[PDB]
């Protein structure tokens, strides 16, 4: 069974071990000192962690599960963050695709292949934030799949 | 006992037969080529696989398929 | 060569034809970036922070009772009003305006002059002089808007006060 | 001496935006820390 | 008689850009395009053989000259990386205060993604992580007591790599010296053997007499760091030196009027380690330097140059001749002069040998101060110089295969040593091979038999000391000689020149530095082992290069050239053939070799050396005495070395540690990828390339550079480059966790 | 005796160096214009020259007045603790970055320019005042070997204000009243 962190015993179990492992260290060290303050920095950090982790959901070692099956009340978990990297890497795949078929048009695009025109690059990279708009009407151009490629003996 | 087969698309560049390192192949007249001359291998018995010829074929295909079979003396190089 | 720096030469792609032109451009980013795609951004640049600068100044004599009053600070105010749904509603209408004044060549790829010049996005409603001094005053006053804005939102960030409430009884850090 | 087709060149591209790329991850980390379920 | 003059072309090379963006420039093949993803590995595979790029030899000696400058200047750069970390961001003055309670450190992680963990708490007030890299021991030595004096070394250290970054340039593009220069061997090592190394010597027995013997004394007499005299100020007052060494008084005069035995106050020759340190004496140190820059000036005036006087390297080589070897060294010269491949495989088996003697002696006698209680930095140093010798001898190999591959001339080698050798390499490697397999069984079937007779309860069975035995009555007789040699073939010195072979132990800060190391048959075992391990390296590396020319399966190999695949699935197989598959396999089994010998020093030393004394002299050691009867069996070796010193590297998580925790699974991840460059093909990668490009071709997003697999050897050199840094950066993680953990 | 060709110095071979504004003293005993291009020097020359008669001029001006809304509680201007406490009140960290913008946006094409035979090495066509006349004709020449004079003898002196006041911890005006 899952239960909310804050909520749940070992989570704050967890954030008073790291507190009192820092606060080991920290006792070494002088108030006004090199140091110190490092490690006051550090439990500030560990508090603002576990207060913003509260949210989540964990179970009996109290470590934070996140729930990937899709509900809505957990977009922010997996969906977001799903939605964002597919995004930024559809981005990355597209510029680079136009890029490679504008270098196909030139004299010798090895060249280019390897010594990247940075005009043209940076020209193919500003654009395509709307790479999902792009992908389609390259697609229903038919500009986006072939036809016939390199097959070997036995197709 | 390596099989050595040269094929119809061989152009008689004599490419093959001056890789080979023990005197397996050879150029004989022909007609399939403006050069006029195929490459042959009438000496197969010496032959190891080493197939140098077939990398300094320089067709599409190799047009020189050296095929590994029976295994004798000269066919595993030793010289004991 | 260039007007701004004799020191330098003026880039080759830049013209004096363009409006604004001073040859001010040391790091030659003229060169490696088409002319007219850097002209139209100068152009919209200066077109957004100008009206930008107008909210700012308008902002501080509270004009608008429906929203009744706000932060009037630049991060709050986005703040509140991205939380109270109308930041997704100001969002919209901006791109669709984008691709109604582009006709669709949104993207830096697509986005052609055939038949205009950078800037001349229709919108022309007066009809009123468009000849290269009204160009030239509008990228001037452009420019000029884009260093203001900078300036009024920084000193929103460190002092906290309106432009004209910082402008008087002006304070040092 | 073509000093900026060496620049362009792949070693130096590849480094070059891979060397933004972390810092913006890292400059992201130390001002937003910690970063989970966005 | 020959001119050694000097000769250079001004303005040879013009310096510009337009080279730099044509990759593949220095080749002929690499500047037509590359067509292919294989050329991209091809431009770094041959960028630093310039022996391939052009035919002509001057031009590789200058491409040699320069390029070492470089590497000089990069060697510089890193200097003054390690000082500036001392002085900036290191505890080097609170370590000085307290060099025993005190850990040394010199970075300091940033605070980003929890790393700020790794600072651990060296003390001294920073925290960071700790350096085994004995920086501050060697520091101290120097004289170095405030971080200015840091400051300032990595100030000049970035200036000289500034001027070996200039010179580079300028003799390459502004004064490149003829063939006639860089062939001038008699001269270079004149110069090398007077200049370099004895003039160097001099030069820091000098700085050591004026700024290390003094400061030292004063830091080893209780006196804080900041009180102690600036070393200038030993230099312009006399009184202060006089002070602390009366021999000052008389000055010179001494050293001029034959009365050397006035100097007893400096130039010392104690012997032993410093009981205060634990380290070597600063006067013998600073009398070894002496004596050493005398022995080196005098031999730099062996070799003829520009005069008549000296001697002529070919004329010695020459007259070298017996009955068993017909021509003796004849046409060696030639060999030397006109190959830089050869000097190189020599230059890098002499080093490689010296690095390996260096970590031998520097373990052993502790030269610098605090190095030895410092266990660390002993474990770190010993075993690092110990894998760049390794390194260096395979190199070694390697070039000598390069050479015999390319540089080799029947003319040059007739019936001389190299041509007589090339002759009988048969026998050579058949006795060499069953030698091999003689230490193998006797060494290793030793292991195996302990292993059997432990595991059926016969103990009584076993090569141990209860049961048979096998004792190095050599080595330890030659331990005793050594332990009796102060008093009776060593008249003036007063200690035994390390106390590893017997006399004393040594306690700095309630720890062992230096204690006689005992050996029994465990240690008979286990040098056994060593010795079969180098014997097979050394065949696999002698079998490539008597056979990299020709062989009777292969009878043109020269011809295949040095690093070529295979011949092909002929004569039964011919897979790496080559003489570099023949350095591939070197490498391996001198990585064994290597790994096997810093695992003995590791586990020898926690178990017998290193440890900490009670009061009263009672000596207790990290693994007490557990080597005796645990390192006779490989069961042993695997749970009281392997399992039992794992625990510090496995359970380093949440600490300071952790990286080197994380360092020891990344390591193992690395050691498991090279396996799949090992145990596979480039015909199986290059079919799933294909199916690969075709999904791209699909969707009109295939590159114009046709990607192709890595080519046979390429695969075979990844393979073995990531077996290697997997292995050493694991065994580099479990030894630096195990050694600061505990001890 | 001498050589072929002389020198200012009356021992040397003259150098590739000419008759420059400035520069007809050819100094240049150490070869430095031999390896390294005689743009990129001058422009390091005039550089130096400029800065550094700004930073002696200024720390002659500094002793006199200090605004009175900077702390200054060190009255040596070329002293660490003053350097430090400026820059810790957000002065020179102004000045630092302003001047790395001009030398980054400006400086460095400049440099360029004047590296690649364009630009004359410090020539930034700043004559507000027609003090110096048209370019390369009377009074410019003049001019130029001027400050370039000044430049060295300002750079000479920076050195040495800044040895005396860290030697006698006494002000420039301070020490030439006082011993
Ligand atoms: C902080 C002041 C500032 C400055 C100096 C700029 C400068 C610029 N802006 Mg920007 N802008 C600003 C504030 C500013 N902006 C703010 C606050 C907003 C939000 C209201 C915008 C919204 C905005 C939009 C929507 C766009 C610009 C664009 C541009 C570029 C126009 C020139 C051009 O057309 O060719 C380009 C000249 C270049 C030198 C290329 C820029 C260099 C790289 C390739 C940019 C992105 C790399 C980066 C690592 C990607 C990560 C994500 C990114 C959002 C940070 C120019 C470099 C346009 C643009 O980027 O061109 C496509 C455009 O799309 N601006
Ligand atoms: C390359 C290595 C190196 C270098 C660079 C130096 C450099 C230096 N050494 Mg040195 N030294 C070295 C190695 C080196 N040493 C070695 C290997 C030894 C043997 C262990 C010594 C032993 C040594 C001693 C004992 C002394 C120096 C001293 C010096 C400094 C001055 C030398 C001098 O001219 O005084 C010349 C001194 C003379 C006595 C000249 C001899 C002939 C005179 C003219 C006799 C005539 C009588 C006259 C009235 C003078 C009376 C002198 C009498 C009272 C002593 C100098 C910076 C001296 C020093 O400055 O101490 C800090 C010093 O006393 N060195
Ligand atoms: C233009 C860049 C580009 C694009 C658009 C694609 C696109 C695609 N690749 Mg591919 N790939 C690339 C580069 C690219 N790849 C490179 C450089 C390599 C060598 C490491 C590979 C190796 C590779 C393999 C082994 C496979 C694919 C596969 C695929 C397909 C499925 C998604 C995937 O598995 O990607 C995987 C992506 C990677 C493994 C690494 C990508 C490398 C970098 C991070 C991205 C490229 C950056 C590029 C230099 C940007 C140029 C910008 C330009 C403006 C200058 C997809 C159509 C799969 C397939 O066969 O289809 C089903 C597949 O198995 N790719
Ligand atoms: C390459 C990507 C990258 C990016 C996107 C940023 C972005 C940012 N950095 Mg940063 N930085 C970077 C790399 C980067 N940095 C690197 C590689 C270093 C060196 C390790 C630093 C060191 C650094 C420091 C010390 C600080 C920042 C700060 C900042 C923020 C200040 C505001 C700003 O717009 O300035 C934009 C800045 C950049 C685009 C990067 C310019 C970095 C230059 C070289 C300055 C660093 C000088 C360094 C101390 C000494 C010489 C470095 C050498 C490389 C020349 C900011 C958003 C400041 C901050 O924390 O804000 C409160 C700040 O104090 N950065
Ligand atoms: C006493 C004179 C002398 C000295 C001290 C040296 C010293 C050195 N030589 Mg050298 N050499 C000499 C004479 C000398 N040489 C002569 C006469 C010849 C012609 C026969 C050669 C030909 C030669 C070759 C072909 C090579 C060397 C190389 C080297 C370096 C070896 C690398 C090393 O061990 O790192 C130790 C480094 C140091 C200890 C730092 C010290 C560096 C300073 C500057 C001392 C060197 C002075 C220099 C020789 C002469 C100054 C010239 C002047 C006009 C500025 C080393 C610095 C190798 C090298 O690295 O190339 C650069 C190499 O390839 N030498
Ligand atoms: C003073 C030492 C020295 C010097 C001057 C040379 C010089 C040379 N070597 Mg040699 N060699 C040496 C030592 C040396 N070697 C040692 C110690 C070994 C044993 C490892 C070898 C084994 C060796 C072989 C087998 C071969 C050479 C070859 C060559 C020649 C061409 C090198 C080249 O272009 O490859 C380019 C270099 C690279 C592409 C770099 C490879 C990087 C490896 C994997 C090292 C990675 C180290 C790093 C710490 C990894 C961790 C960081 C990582 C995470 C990024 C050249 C004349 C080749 C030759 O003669 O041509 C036919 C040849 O085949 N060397
Ligand atoms: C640790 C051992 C190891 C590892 C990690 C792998 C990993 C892999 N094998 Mg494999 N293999 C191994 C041993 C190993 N093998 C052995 C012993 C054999 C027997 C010979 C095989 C034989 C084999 C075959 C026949 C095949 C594979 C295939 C694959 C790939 C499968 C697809 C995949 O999961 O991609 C995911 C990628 C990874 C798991 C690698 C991790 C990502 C890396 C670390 C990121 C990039 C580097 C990073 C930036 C750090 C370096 C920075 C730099 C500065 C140094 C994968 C990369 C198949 C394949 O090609 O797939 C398409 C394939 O057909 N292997
Ligand atoms: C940053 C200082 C600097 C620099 C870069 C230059 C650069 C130049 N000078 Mg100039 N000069 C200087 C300072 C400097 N000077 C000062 C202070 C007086 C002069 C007086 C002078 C005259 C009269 C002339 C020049 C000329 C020249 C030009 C050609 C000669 C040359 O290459 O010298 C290069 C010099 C350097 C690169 C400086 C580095 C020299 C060393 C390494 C610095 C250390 C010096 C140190 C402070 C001395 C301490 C002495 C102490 C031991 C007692 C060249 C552009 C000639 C010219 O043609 O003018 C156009 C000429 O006629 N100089
Ligand atoms: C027998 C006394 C030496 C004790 C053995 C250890 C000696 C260490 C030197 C190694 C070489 C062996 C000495 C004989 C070698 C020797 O010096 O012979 C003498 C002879 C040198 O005399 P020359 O008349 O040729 O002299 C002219 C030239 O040397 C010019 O300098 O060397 C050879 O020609 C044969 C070389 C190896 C012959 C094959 C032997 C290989 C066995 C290697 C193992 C040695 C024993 C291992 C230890 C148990
Ligand atoms: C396009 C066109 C039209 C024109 C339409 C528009 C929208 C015209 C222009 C509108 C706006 C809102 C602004 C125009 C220019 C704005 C400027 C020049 C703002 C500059 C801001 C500055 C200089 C900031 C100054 C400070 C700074 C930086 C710091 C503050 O602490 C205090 C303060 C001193 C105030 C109409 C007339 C509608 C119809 C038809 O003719 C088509
Ligand atoms: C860096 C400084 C300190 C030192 C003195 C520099 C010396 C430079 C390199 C010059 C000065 C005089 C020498 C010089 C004399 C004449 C020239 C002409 C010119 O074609 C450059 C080379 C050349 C042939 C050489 C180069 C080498 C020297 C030594």
């Amino acid at each position: 069974v899952l239960t909310p962190c804050q909520q749940s015993e070992a989570f704050h179990k967890r954030e008073i071990n790291e507190v009192r492992t820092l606060e080991n260290r920290q006792a070494n060290y002088e108030a006004n000192s090199p140091s110190y303050l490092a490690l006051q920095s550090q439990i500030d950090q560990v508090h603002k962690r576990f207060d913003k982790y509260g949210t989540l959901l964990c179970g009996q070692d109290g470590l934070p599960h996140l729930i990937t099956d899709g509900d809505w009340r957990h977009a922010r978990e997996f969906t977001i963050p799903a939605l964002l990297f597919l995004y930024i890497t559809g981005w990355i795949g597209w510029v680079g695709r136009s890029y490679l078929k504008y270098t196909k048009e030139t004299k010798n695009p090895t060249e280019q292949e390897i010594i990247l025109d940075v005009p043209m690059a940076l020209k193919y990279m500003l654009s395509g934030f709307l790479w999902p708009l792009s992908a389609w009407q390259e697609y229903r151009s038919g500009q986006l799949l072939a036809k016939e490629d390199e097959i070997t003996v036995s197709p | 006992a390596h099989t050595v087969k040269i094929y119809d698309n061989c152009i008689g560049c004599t490419q093959c037969v001056r890789a080979c390192p023990l005197d397996v192949l050879e150029m004989v007249p022909w007609d399939g080529c403006k050069a006029g001359q195929m490459a042959s291998a009438p000496r197969t018995e010496d032959c190891v696989g080493c197939k140098r010829c077939e990398t300094a074929c320089p067709t599409d295909f190799l047009s020189i398929r050296v095929y590994l079979g029976g295994e004798t003396t000269r066919s595993m190089g030793l010289a004991y | 060569q260039s007007p701004a720096l004799p020191f330098l030469s003026k880039p080759p792609n830049l013209s004096p034809d363009m409006p604004g032109y001073r040859g001010f451009d040391p790091l030659r980013f003229s060169d490696a970036f088409d002319v007219n795609w850097l002209q139209e951004g100068e152009i919209k640049n200066g077109r957004v922070a100008m009206l930008a600068c107008l909210h700012f100044f308008v902002t501080e004599f509270y004009q608008f009772p429906f929203f009744a009053g706000a932060p009037k600070l630049a991060g709050p105010a986005h703040d509140y009003f991205v939380k109270s749904g109308a930041m997704i509603q100001i969002l919209a209408f901006i791109g669709f305006l984008e691709f109604l004044l582009h006709r669709g060549k949104v993207l830096y790829s697509d986005m052609e002059w055939k038949g205009r010049k950078p800037g001349e996005l229709g919108f022309n409603p007066l009809n009123l002089p468009n000849d290269k001094a009204m160009r030239d005053r509008e990228v001037n006053n452009g420019r000029l808007a884009m260093l203001g804005f900078a300036g009024i939102i920084h000193g929103e960030f460190l002092n906290g006060k309106m432009p004209f409430e910082q402008i008087t009884n002006f304070q040092p850090l | 001496m073509n000093l900026k087709k060496y620049l362009s060149t792949a070693p130096v591209v590849a480094t070059l935006w891979l060397f933004l790329t972390a810092g913006i991850l890292i400059e992201l980390n130390r001002f937003f820390p910690d970063s989970l379920f966005y | 008689e020959k001119q050694v003059k000097v000769v250079v072309d001004r303005d040879v090379v013009p310096t510009s850009f337009e080279k730099w963006a044509k990759p593949g420039h220095f080749s002929r093949s690499l500047a037509k395009g590359p067509k292919t993803t294989t050329w991209i590995w091809n431009l770094h595979a041959d960028a630093h053989d310039f022996d391939s790029h052009t035919s002509s030899l001057e031009e590789v000696s200058r491409k040699i000259f320069s390029a070492h400058f470089g590497q000089l200047a990069i060697i510089f750069i890193w200097l003054s990386g390690m000082y500036f970390h001392g002085a900036r961001f290191s505890n080097y003055v609170a370590w000085l205060s307290n060099p025993t309670g005190i850990k040394p450190s010199a970075q300091v992680v940033w605070p980003i993604v929890g790393q700020q963990i790794l600072n651990a708490d060296v003390g001294g007030g920073m925290q960071g992580i700790q350096i085994t890299s004995g920086l501050f021991q060697l520091w101290r030595a120097s004289g170095i007591v405030n971080e200015l004096q840091l400051y300032v070394t990595a100030l000049g250290g970035l200036g000289m790599a500034g001027l070996m970054i200039f010179a580079g340039w300028f003799h390459y593009h502004k004064a490149a010296p003829k063939l006639e220069w860089f062939q001038n061997v008699e001269s270079m090592l004149n110069h090398h053997l007077a200049g370099l190394l004895g003039l160097g010597s001099l030069s820091w027995a000098g700085h050591q007499i004026h700024v290390s013997l003094p400061i030292n004394k004063l830091l080893d007499a209780g006196v804080a760091p900041s009180s102690i005299p600036l070393p200038h100020e030993f230099i312009l007052n006399r009184n202060l030196m006089a002070e602390l060494y009366p021999s000052f008084q008389q000055g010179l005069v001494p050293f001029f009027t034959l009365n050397w035995k006035q100097y007893s106050d400096i130039l010392t020759f104690k012997g032993g380690l410093s009981p205060v340190t634990g380290g070597l004496w600063l006067t013998d140190v600073a009398h070894h330097h002496l004596a050493i820059a005398v022995l080196f000036l005098v031999a730099g005036h062996m070799y003829r140059t520009n005069w008549g006087i000296g001697h002529s390297i070919k004329q010695i080589l020459e007259a070298h001749k017996g009955p068993l070897t017909g021509e003796g060294h004849k046409g060696l010269y030639e060999i030397l002069t006109t190959s830089w491949h050869a000097n190189l495989a020599i230059n890098l088996a002499m080093l490689g040998s010296l690095s390996i003697i260096v970590a031998h002696h520097m373990y052993a006698m502790p030269p610098y101060p605090y190095l030895a209680t410092d266990y660390p930095t002993q474990l770190s140093l010993f075993t690092h110089h110990m894998w760049i010798g390794g390194f260096c001898i395979v190199g070694a190999g390697a070039h000598a295969a390069i050479y015999m591959v390319r540089d080799y001339s029947p003319t040059v080698n007739f019936n001389n040593v190299l041509d007589r050798m090339i002759r009988h390499r048969d026998a050579i490697i058949s006795h060499l091979n069953w030698v091999c397999i003689f230490l193998g069984m006797h060494s290793f079937g030793l292991y195996i038999h302990n292993d059997t007779m432990r595991a059926l309860g016969r103990a009584q069975d076993m090569f141990s000391d209860t049961a048979i035995q096998l004792q190095p009555v050599f080595a330890q007789w030659i331990q005793q000689i050594h332990t009796l040699a102060p008093g009776n073939t060593a008249v003036n010195a007063l200690a035994t020149a390390s106390y590893a072979f017997g006399a004393d132990t040594v306690t700095v800060g309630s720890k062992i530095a230096m204690m006689p190391i005992k050996l029994g048959t465990a240690d008979f075992m286990v040098h056994h082992i060593h010795a079969f391990t180098i014997h097979v390296t050394t065949l696999i590396l002698l079998k490539g290069v008597l056979y990299a020319r020709n062989s009777r399966l292969i009878p043109d190999k020269a011809n295949l050239g040095f690093r070529f695949p295979c011949d092909g699935p002929g004569r039964g197989g011919t897979c790496q053939v080559s003489a570099w598959d023949h350095v591939f396999l070197g490498l391996f089994w001198m990585y064994n070799a290597l790994s096997i010998v810093i695992f003995h020093f590791s586990w020898k030393m926690q178990s017998d050396v290193w440890g900490t004394v009670t009061s009263n002299g009672a000596i207790s050691h990290i693994t007490g005495g557990n080597f005796a009867q645990s390192a006779i069996t490989i069961n042993g070796w695997l749970r009281d070395f392997l399992w039992a010193q794992a625990s510090q590297v496995i359970q380093s998580y949440g600490s300071s540690l952790s990286a080197y925790g994380l360092m020891f699974l990344g390591a193992h991840f690395v050691w498991a990828f090279s396996l799949m460059f090992l145990f596979s093909g480039r015909g199986y990668w290059q079919e799933l390339i294909e199916s690969i490009v075709w999904a791209h071709n699909k969707l009109k997003v295939a590159p114009a550079i046709a990607p192709r697999a890595l080519s046979i050897t390429q695969g075979r050199a990844v393979g073995v480059a990531h077996y290697l840094l997997g292995g050493i950066a694991t065994t580099w993680a479990f030894f630096l966790a195990r050694i600061i953990a505990v001890g | 005796g001498a050589t072929m060709p002389s020198m200012p110095f009356l021992k040397r071979p003259s150098k590739l160096d000419g008759s420059l504004p400035g520069g007809e003293g050819c100094f240049d005993p150490l070869g430095f214009t031999e390896v390294f291009s005689l743009e990129w020097l001058r422009e390091a020359e005039i550089k130096h020259c400029r800065v550094a008669m700004l930073a002696v001029l200024g720390v002659i001006a500094q002793e006199f007045g200090t605004f009175d809304f900077y702390n200054a509680k060190s009255k040596l201007q070329l002293s660490p603790d003053l350097h430090n406490q400026f820059v810790q009140n957000g002065a020179l960290q102004q000045i630092l970055l302003f001047v790395c913008a001009w030398e980054f946006i400006v400086g460095l094409p400049a440099l360029i320019e004047s590296v690649n035979g364009n630009r004359e090495p410090g020539y930034f066509g700043f004559d507000p005042l027609k003090l110096g006349g048209t370019v390369g004709s009377a009074q410019w020449k003049r001019m130029q070997a001027g400050e370039l004079r000044n430049g060295r003898l300002a750079m000479i002196a920076f050195g040495g204000f800044f040895h005396q006041q860290l030697l006698t911890k006494q002000g420039i005006i301070e020490q030439l009243a006082h011993f």
